[PDB]
C-alpha cells in the first residue's frame, strides 16, 4: 500500500515555465512505473501521459511539446514542468498509478495541487 | 592427463555459490542473499548446494539450469506488483533468516485470516525491454485438505498463466514447485490465481554470456580460466584429454586412451621412402642439429657439420604441423548432463549412447591421425635425406 | 486518440434501488490475454477518485459489493445492488487498451 | 525454426548436431589436407619416374 | 538443410587442391634439380 502526496505553486503567471513535486513511499520509483493527470476547472479529466521507472516517457499525443515529467529515481518523489503555460492549462493536477499498466491495486491519487494564471 | 586441482580463474569474473544453489538465486532463499543479484562470467555450483529450503523441485528442471548457466549474470528487474488487499508475509520455518525469513524475492500470497475466502486476483505484467525475461512463479502443493482449508481457504483451487505463447493451466495436488517461462519483448505475462500461489516479486533478465562449473574444489584465481571439470581446471594446448568426457568449456576431445604421443620426431635407431635403414645404416649421436641432421666425418678435416639449409626448412615445417594439429578449435561445449541430480533416465540413457559415440569417432580420429602424422614425419625426414642425396 | 462514450448522463436515483451506468467505445476493448482492459474509477466532488470496477467486469480490491459493472465487446456496463449515501459520486471509464487512456464525460449521481 | 522444440531434447539436438558438426568439419579439413598431399605425390612420382 | 545435401562446416570455404604445386617466377625432389615452372607449357 503506496501513499502519494503531491505540492508545487499555486497563483502562477502565464507563459513561464510551470514547477511541480509529488512525494511517494513504500514503491520508492524502483518497481512500478507512475504517470501524471490533468483535471481543468470542473470539465473533462485528461491523461498527460507515464513515465516508465527506468526513464522512458510517453506523453499525450493531445499535448506533448509543452509537458514534460521528472523520473527523479534516487529521491523518493517523482516532479512535472510545464512549459507554455495558459489560463486552458489553469486545472487541478493529480499525481497517481494506474490500474492498466500491469497492477491492479486502485490508483492511490495524490492531492490535488490545483493551479491558476491569475494576472 | 595433468590437471590442476583448483577453479583458476584470474581475470574473468567468478562467483562462488557454495551453499547457494543455481536455481536458488533466482528464488532467493536465506543461502543466496548474497548472490541474488549477481552478475559474473562464472557460475560454480557445489554439490552441498541446495537451491530451496522448503521442501520442493523445479518442473522442466535441467533445461533452466542450463538458461541459468548461459546468463551473464542475472539483472533483476523489479517487478511492479504491489498485491493489495491480502497478506504478503508467508514466512516458513524450513527456511530460517533472522527468525522466519521466506524467499526475498518472492512471496507467499496468503489470505489475511485463516479459513477464508482468496480473492481471483489476475495479475498481468509487460516485458517493456528489449530482451527476454525470464519470469518465474510457485505454486504451493498443500499436502492435505486441511492445510488448503486453512491456508488458502475451502473449495478447489484454480491457478492459471497467460502469454502469447504459454497458456497452459495447473491445478493444486493435496511441497513448492516453481515453473519457469520465456517471455518476449513487448509481451505480457497474465498470472490468474485462486490461492497457492507463490507470487513473483521481480522479474529475472539475462546480462551476457557466462558459462557455469559443476565441480567441488575452491576457486584459487591464478590462471587464465580456458576449461573446467567436474574436479577443478584443465587448461592446454594439448587438443585430447582422458580426465573427464563431461569437461564444459574450450575443452579439448576425450578419448578412451591412456595417452596417444605424437611423434613430433623422426624414425630413431639407436646403436618410408627409402633407406631409413638402407645404406645410411643407423643414427649417430654426435650431431647437434634439431629433429634433423647432416652430421659429417672425413678423413683429412675429420669432424661434424650441419647442413642447416635444409635443416632449418624441415623444422619449420614440423613445427607449422606442430602449431597446425596443436592449435585447438573455437567450439563451446555446455553443460548437458547432470552430475549432482540425475536426469531422466531415457534422455540420459540418449546422452551416454551419444556421447560414448562421439567419443568413439574422436578416440578412432584420434589414433588414425597420430598414426598418419608419425608415418609423415617419417616418409617426410625420409624425403629430404633423399633430395640431400640427389 | 479513441473517444469513450458514457450512458447516461446523470441518475437521480432513489434510495435503495438497482443503478447501472454503461459506457461504449467506438473500438472494441480486449487485451491479448483475454481480460479487457476497462476500469469504473468514481471521483468524489472536489477530491481524489477510487477505483471501483477494475479489468472489464472484475469486483475491485476493498471494493463494497454491490459494485458488480459487466459489459463485453465494446459496451460496458457499471451496475450497483442498492443506492446510499455514498454512492453519490461522478463516475468516470478508463479505457487502457492503448494510450491514450481515455476516460469519460462523468456520471453525476444524485438523489 | 518457426515453433521452437521444448528446451531439453532442444539442447540435446543443438548439441548433437554440433558435435557432428565438428566430426564433418574435422573430416573435411582431414581429406583436404591429405588430398593435396596426395596430389602433391602423385604430381611428383611420376616425374620422378620419367627422370629415371 | 534438409534432402540429399551436402554436408555443414563451420569452415568459411576449404579448397581442393585439384593441381599440382606452385613455384613461380612432400614427396622427393620437389622442386629439386628443376627449378621452377614455365608459363609456355
Ligand atoms: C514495442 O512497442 C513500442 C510501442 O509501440 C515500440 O515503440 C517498440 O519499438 C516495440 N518494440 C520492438 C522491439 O519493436
Ligand atoms: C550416464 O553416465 C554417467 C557416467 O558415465 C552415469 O553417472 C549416469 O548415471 C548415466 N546416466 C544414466 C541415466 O544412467
Ligand atoms: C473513434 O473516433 C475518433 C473521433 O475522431 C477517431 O479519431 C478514432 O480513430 C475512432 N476510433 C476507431 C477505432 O474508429
Ligand atoms: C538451437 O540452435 C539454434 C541456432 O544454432 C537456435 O536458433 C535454437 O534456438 C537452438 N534451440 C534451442 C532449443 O534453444
Amino acid at each position: 500500500q503506496v501513499q502519494l502526496q503531491g505540492s508545487g505553486p499555486g497563483l502562477l503567471r502565464p507563459s513561464e515555465t510551470l514547477s511541480l513535486t509529488c512525494s511517494v513511499s513504500g514503491v520508492s520509483i524502483n518497481s512500478y512505473y507512475w504517470s501524471w493527470v490533468r483535471q481543468p476547472p470542473g470539465k473533462a479529466l485528461e491523461w498527460i501521459g507515464y513515465i516508465y521507472y527506468s526513464g522512458n516517457t510517453n506523453y499525450n499525443p493531445s499535448l506533448e511539446s509543452r509537458v514534460t515529467i521528472s523520473v527523479d529515481r534516487s529521491k523518493n518523489q517523482f516532479s512535472l514542468k510545464m512549459t507554455s503555460v495558459t489560463a486552458a492549462d489553469t486545472a487541478r493536477y493529480f499525481c497517481a498509478r494506474q490500474g492498466i499498466f500491469g497492477d491492479y491495486g486502485s490508483d492511490y491519487w495524490g492531492p490535488g495541487t490545483l493551479v491558476t494564471v491569475s494576472s | 592427463r595433468t590437471n590442476i586441482p583448483r577453479i583458476c580463474s584470474k581475470g574473468k569474473r567468478t562467483v562462488d555459490l557454495g551453499q547457494c544453489g543455481l536455481l536458488g538465486t533466482i528464488t532467493g532463499p536465506p543461502q543466496c542473499d548474497q548472490f541474488l543479484e549477481f552478475s559474473a562470467d562464472l557460475i560454480i555450483e557445489r554439490r552441498e548446494g541446495s537451491d530451496v529450503c522448503y521442501p520442493g523441485k523445479f518442473v522442466n528442471e535441467e533445461a533452466l539450469r542450463q538458461i541459468l548457466r548461459e546468463s551473464g549474470g542475472i539483472d533483476k528487474e523489479a517487478m511492479g506488483f504491489t498485491y493489495s488487499g491480502i497478506r504478503t508475509n508467508g514466512a516458513t520455518s524450513s527456511c530460517r533468516r533472522s527468525g522466519s525469513s521466506f524467499y526475498a524475492e518472492m512471496k507467499w500470497l496468503l489470505s489475511n485470516t485463516d479459513n477464508a475466502a482468496f480473492p481471483q486476483m489476475t495479475k498481468s505484467y509487460k516485458n517493456t525491454r528489449k530482451n527476454p525475461a525470464l519470469i518465474v512463479w510457485g505454486i504451493h502443493h498443500s499436502g492435505s485438505t486441511a492445510e488448503q482449508t486453512k491456508l488458502y481457504g475451502s473449495g478447489n483451487k484454480l491457478v492459471t498463466v497467460g502469454s502469447s505463447n504459454y497458456q497452459q493451466s495447473f491445478v493444486p495436488s493435496p511441497r513448492i514447485d516453481f515453473h519457469w517461462l520465456m517471455l518476449n519483448p513487448n509481451d505480457t505475462v497474465t498470472f490468474s490465481f485462486n490461492g497457492a500461489f507463490i507470487a513473483p516479486d521481480r522479474a529475472s533478465f539475462l546480462r551476457g554470456k557466462s558459462m557455469g562449473i559443476q565441480s567441488g574444489v575452491q576457486v584459487d584465481a591464478d590462471c587464465e580460466g580456458d576449461c573446467y571439470y567436474s574436479g577443478g581446471t584443465i587448461i592446454s594446448n594439448l587438443p585430447f584429454q582422458n580426465i573427464d568426457s563431461r569437461a564444459v568449456g574450450k575443452c579439448p576431445r576425450y578419448v578412451k586412451q591412456r595417452s596417444l604421443l605424437l611423434a613430433t620426431g623422426m624414425k630413431n635407431v639407436p646403436e618410408l621412402f627409402g633407406a631409413i635403414a638402407g645404406f645410411i645404416e643407423n643414427g649417430w649421436e654426435g650431431l647437434i642439429d634439431g629433429w634433423y641432421g647432416f652430421r659429417h666425418q672425413n678423413a683429412q678435416g675429420e669432424g661434424t657439420a650441419a647442413d642447416y639449409k635444409s635443416t632449418q626448412s624441415a623444422i619449420d615445417c614440423i613445427t607449422g604441423k606442430l602449431n597446425r594439429l596443436i592449435e585447438k578449435t573455437n567450439q563451446q561445449f555446455e553443460l548437458i548432463d547432470n552430475e549432482f541430480t540425475e536426469v531422466e533416465k531415457q534422455i540420459g540413457n540418449v546422452i551416454n549412447w551419444t556421447r560414448d559415440s562421439i567419443t568413439e569417432v574422436w578416440s578412432y580420429n584420434a589414433e588414425l591421425l597420430v598414426a598418419m602424422e608419425n608415418q609423415h614425419t617419417i616418409d617426410l625426414a625420409d624425403s629430404e635425406m633423399d633430395k640431400l642425396y640427389e | 486518440d479513441i473517444v469513450m462514450t458514457q450512458s447516461p448522463l446523470s441518475l437521480p436515483v432513489t434510495p435503495g434501488e438497482p443503478a447501472s451506468i454503461s459506457c461504449r467505445s467506438n473500438q472494441s476493448l480486449q487485451h491479448s490475454n483475454g481480460y479487457v482492459h476497462l476500469d469504473w474509477y468514481r471521483q468524489k466532488p472536489g477530491q481524489s477518485p477510487h477505483l471501483l470496477i477494475y479489468l472489464g467486469f472484475n469486483r475491485a480490491s476493498g471494493v463494497p459489493d454491490r459494485f458488480s459493472g459487466g459489459g463485453s465487446g465494446t459496451d460496458f456496463t457499471l451496475k450497483i445492488s442498492r443506492v446510499e449515501a455514498e454512492d453519490v459520486g461522478v463516475y468516470y471509464c478508463m479505457q487502457g487498451l492503448q494510450t491514450p487512456f481515455t476516460f469519460g464525460p462523468g456520471t453525476t449521481v444524485d438523489l
